[PDB]
């Protein structure tokens, strides 16, 4: 009590946890601890990964297929592979995931209750997180077969929209228009896979739109009235169409088997927010193919 | 290649041709308006251009650029003057970026002769100029425009009567001045391949 | 602003002059006591562009809902510059003093989150950066949205831009009234220079 | 908990938001980010302008058109060039707006309903949002005619009150009153355009006064009974009068009009609010011209 | 991830290239404003988990009951990338945002306690290391659970684990609603990337 | 929300206009003003006094 | 330089590129250290402009006599870089690193003044500033120059400069011999490019 105070008045706000959406900053959490320097060490010794398992690239390079694809003597030339109406001949170039299958229940017989099951690899899972993406995507063909098939496999790659015939429920690739007539792929850029010389090959195709990011909606409740958000998910397509007929002894299979592997590169995101109307869920396989799976909303209180 | 494109692109073409004629008559000489109460009186132009499709179009362009999907450049624009010493008047050339893509306000058709001559432009006197050049730098938002899609014009450019076309009295003789519009592109970044082409 | 023709080269000013500037800065130091020079600073002061903004309780309000109306009407420096440019970028800066009387039989809170440009409260999530506070002891809402957005520019009031950048949403689980004042953050401007539209005076009824 | 406290106890006070007014300070507002500095480039390569598009100078310093008068060889010597009772043949030597037009529309046979539209120049419309101003003001009068046409045409300043005559609902000038026999500009500073030498002319009017900075009303809401702010914010006026009547061969025509641009240099404005009654408000050209306006006020609640 | 077959040399890369680092830099200094690298960081970032949670008066309250069931769902960050790996580490931070009317009646205060993973409120004391606030001055409740464990590392929602490392437990003398935010210590992390679930979209009742 | 706070808990008071009287210190006043430093020159030409 | 053509629209550039300055710098990084990019910043770096200036004892001298030679040369960066620019503006620094054998039998300092450029010893005074060194003690003779002129610049190697504006004038008791280097002040720089002039290669004598 010696000498009074000299100090200026500081202006208050009432403002606990301010910021506490930031990764970066001081938190203001108290610790239920001994010691208020309580920390672990490094993450030495604790996992054996000699690299930082939670990089965005060491994620998003983690490589999945999405294909398996038939490839018979009997498909015609300059057709994008059938497969189907799914994706695969003609795959959405992008980070976003583009295939779903829709899980269909019973519940009276005056309605039926649809879910929509994304198999999404582990780029496609990450760039959910975020609302808009940039990356090179990258694309790995392989060509099951024997030494005694032969012919030869056109991928190439078109930029803009995706020729698609969209469904009540579903979007899917529309390969009467993808046709070697309709969709010359002379000045696009290509890559012809001869499976006398290969049986597999990277396509790396660098980000390339008028827009410096892509929304990461996807195929995301993406159907007849609403699939917008898809095309502007992606900025072009792939299109695999034999060049030549597939060749084969009758001592060996008249098929080989195409698998397409997916991952991204030069990875940036934006946003700390799915760009979809739900929240982030992950599908959970109920025990049977009638238990009913949990719903999630929006609703705040 | 690539370069004889955009050297082709650079080629002035002529867009338009506009006959002016002293006969103050119709709305082809009706002078910028003091003011614009509501929509029905829209500011009255001489002659407008929805760039860069507009050029795009001309000279045979567009096929030179054709199976190309991205395109970025500048506008470049060239009003060669032709009239005779009897006609007197002053232009104003403006451009107006997404002019019809936004809030009607923000028009310049929508606003005063003083708001109108404030957008960038160029004035033209029939007895003083002979030619006049302006530039229209890459004016979209995009990181380039959709050749294939062509619904992506950024730029409006129009041609404003600032004062009324004075000519002799006469109805037995009109006078005359008229005038030639030359556009081109610079700046042009041409990139990546499709097979699929702006159908026009 | 002329972008072809030749400077006027036929001047004259009127009067033996000075350092126009000499004198000008001489009458801010007995008469004002600081020197605005860059309209931008206006865009990082906050005004008031409603006094009152009803809302419902629950109810996911997207500011657009108010910012649409208010970015025509001229009235503060955002609205009211915006007209003198045809491209905007950067965030916003947002501030709710709330007005509405606080009954303790509750516990009125207010949350925001981010959301895409024009998108409707019923089209996105609720997740992602979020601010919430209680005006019974912070009676003013602060909050800023980044600029995340597909372009590095984007047309003012424009009629395409749907989820181009991101946007605020309000929400409270109470009944609200608030005055509400904006700003840009620190990174907000206009660019592309055009010609100004036409002022609005006074208005009244009278005879005939 | 080792040793105790020694902190002296500071004051508060309850004041969130404290001065957010002022442009320059720190601003309390959560970012709704990922990173607490997240922040973007500078404007290179954002705008095509090389210059600061937003700095006073740059906005004031833009050319406007306020004026298209038409000076017929009919017209008298030694008075102000008729633009019916507006503006124009007499100018108002200031930053802040001086014409208006009137918009009437119906409402019921009882009554009609007067709104102000002020066609304001880029100048103009910057000084609407602050008191008072200070500037040096720009004119650019052309005469747009042939080689044909000659004549001189004076133009000359006069500081102090300008003589007018006000309207119930406007005010215009008192042409009778500027007659080369009324008012003299032998000694006023003036500048004669002679159409055989020129065709231009830049007359540049430094800031006169005995007060530091003018009022920036202008001709917002001036009339008979209101016409006092009117005054406050100009400082003087600038007259167009022919010296030596318009000449014209019967070749040309006998009429040549006469553009007028406005801009400001030398600006400096005072205080950061409108000193207009109501609100810095856009007009907004309705669908049809009969279709109302919207009317902003100033009720706080 | 592959771990035995030698990378294809087989690869063909579109276009003449770039720095597609140098390009990506560029964008998010026009349209972002920050550089997310590493998932870890959204760990340190706190996202809502409910934005109701219900208790009851006196009721001492394991935040596995709620935890058990928002690490499944994948709502927040901490469970949606918890399905991209086997393990975890480290400690844990939640926030408890008061949403709960409060009565005059009542001094309403919060008490959190630490307990084994997995144990029931029934089945341990009520002492150690613990924070109280006061809904009234302070609706929200911040405290942090140190990664006290008998192991360097746990498996993500293993099915044996039984207080082999630390939990929280809740506590309020009233009833209560709060919204629940949560996120890891300075030192949570996740390890052994495998490979990722699927994904749920939307849900719709539709004809037969 | 990298570490935690290692502040100490610091003693409050409610007192608004702690010392309003005083004629020298720091004043709370929100200036309704552009510049957070918005200030006037000396006396020099406003008075003709020279003292 | 030119200032009226419109520069050529029609340009090719072989190779498919990069950023140049990218691959630059990276050289930089791995070959050199340093990023010159001002040649401004060779006229502060200190030059040798001649091994070995002899002069007579008690003799105050002007160093223009050493000066008009050695701005002819085009050896240093100042004689060299002067040639490319028709003004200069700003000071003069001069090093004189002694060489002289000393006697002890003597007391060897060096005085330097200032004096009207071109001006001779025996038409100026010796008072001003000033500055004076021991070679025994301080081998090296640092001065500088003021820009004291009554022009803001002069013509590099004008005809005209008849005492416009500052220069040096050295001076010592005894004999000596120095190495001089020289360098503008923090102020010097030339103006106004021009045309360069033709380099000197190597002379012989040969047959015929």
């Amino acid at each position: 009590s010696k000498p009074r105070n000299q100090q200026q008045v500081c202006p208050l706000q009432n403002v606990p946890a301010w910021g506490y959406s930031l990764y970066k900053g001081i938190d203001m959490s108290v610790p239920l601890a001994y010691d208020p320097n309580n920390e672990l060490g490094d993450l030495k010794d604790v996992f054996p990964s000699a690299v930082d398992e939670m990089a965005i690239g060491y994620v998003c390079g983690n490589p999945a297929v999405k294909h398996v694809l038939t490839w018979k003597t009997t498909d015609a030339i300059q057709k994008p592979i059938a497969n189907g109406d799914d994706w695969g001949g003609v795959i959405p170039v992008g980070m976003p995931c583009y295939s779903k299958s829709i899980r269909t229940i019973k519940i009276s017989e005056t309605e039926n209750r649809e879910t929509e099951v994304i198999d999404a690899a582990p780029c496609e899972y990450v760039a959910n997180m975020f609302s808009y993406w940039r990356a090179t995507m990258c694309y790995r063909i392989t060509v099951v077969k024997t030494a005694f098939h032969t012919g030869r496999l056109e991928i190439f790659f078109e930029p803009g929209v995706i020729p698609v015939k969209p469904t009540v429920n579903n979007i899917g690739p529309d390969q009467d228009q993808l046709t070697g007539a309709v969709a010359p792929s002379d000045n696009n850029y290509k890559y012809i896979l001869d499976l006398t010389n290969d049986t597999e090959v990277t396509i790396r195709v660098p980000f390339v739109s008028n827009k410096m990011f892509l929304k990461t909606a996807g195929i995301y409740g993406a159907n007849s009235e609403n699939n917008w958000n898809f095309h502007e998910s992606f900025s072009g397509f792939l299109c695999i169409r034999p060049v030549t007929k597939l060749m084969a002894p009758d001592t060996v299979s008249d098929n080989v088997s195409i698998v397409v592997w997916k991952w991204a590169e030069d990875v940036v995101v934006v946003e700390p927010k799915p760009l979809t109307s739900g929240p982030t869920q992950v599908y959970r396989p109920p025990p049977t193919a009638s238990a009913a799976v949990e719903v999630l909303n929006v609703e705040l209180q | 290649d690539t370069h004889s494109i955009i050297q082709f692109l650079q080629r002035p073409v002529l867009i338009d041709n506009i006959e002016i004629i002293a006969g103050t008559t119709a709305d082809a000489a009706k002078p910028l308006s003091r003011y614009v109460l509501d929509q029905q009186n829209s500011q009255k132009y001489v002659r407008s251009w929805t760039l860069p499709s507009t050029v795009l179009k001309a000279g045979g362009k567009a096929q030179k650029l054709a199976n190309f999907k991205y395109l970025r450049c500048d506008v470049q624009v060239k009003l060669v003057l032709n009239a005779n010493p009897f006609v007197a008047g002053r232009m104003y050339l403006a451009y107006s970026p997404y002019d019809d893509k936004v809030d009607t306000a923000r028009s310049v058709l929508q606003t005063s002769r003083a708001g109108v001559t404030g957008y960038p432009g160029v004035e033209l006197d029939f007895q003083l100029d002979n030619s006049v050049e302006m530039t229209i730098p890459y004016a979209s938002f995009q990181e380039a425009y959709d050749l294939v899609t062509g619904t992506e014009d950024f730029v409006q450019l129009y041609l404003f009567p600032i004062t009324p076309v004075l000519g002799p009295k006469s109805e037995s003789e009109s006078s005359k001045v008229d005038i030639s519009v030359y556009m081109w592109l610079s700046n042009i970044s041409l990139v990546i391949p499709t097979y699929r082409m702006n159908p026009d | 602003i002329n972008i072809g023709n030749k400077t006027n080269e036929n001047v004259i000013s009127f009067f033996d002059s000075t350092d126009a500037e000499t004198q000008n800065h001489d009458v801010l130091m007995k008469g004002c006591g600081e020197f605005i020079v860059n309209l931008r600073t206006l865009l990082r002061t906050f005004r008031t562009i409603t006094d009152n903004w009803i809302l419902q309780a629950n109810t996911k309000t997207p500011i657009t809902d108010l910012t649409n109306t208010t970015d025509a009407q001229g009235r503060d420096y955002m609205s009211y510059l915006s007209y003198l440019y045809r491209f905007y970028r950067g965030g916003r800066r947002y501030k709710f003093f709330n007005t509405t009387p606080l009954k303790q039989s509750q516990t009125c809170y207010i949350r925001s989150f981010l959301m895409p440009r024009n998108y409707s409260a019923d089209e996105i999530n609720v997740d992602g950066p979020s601010h919430i506070t209680y005006p019974v002891i912070n009676p003013v809402h602060e909050v800023e949205v980044p600029f995340y957005s597909q372009y590095r520019k984007i047309p003012i009031a424009s009629t395409s831009d749907k989820g181009y950048d991101s946007s605020l949403m309000y929400f409270s689980n109470t009944s609200t009234t608030q005055i509400v004042a904006r700003a840009g953050n620190d990174d907000f401007t206009f660019g592309w220079m055009i010609g100004p539209p036409q002022l609005q005076g006074e208005t009244r009824s009278v005879v005939p």
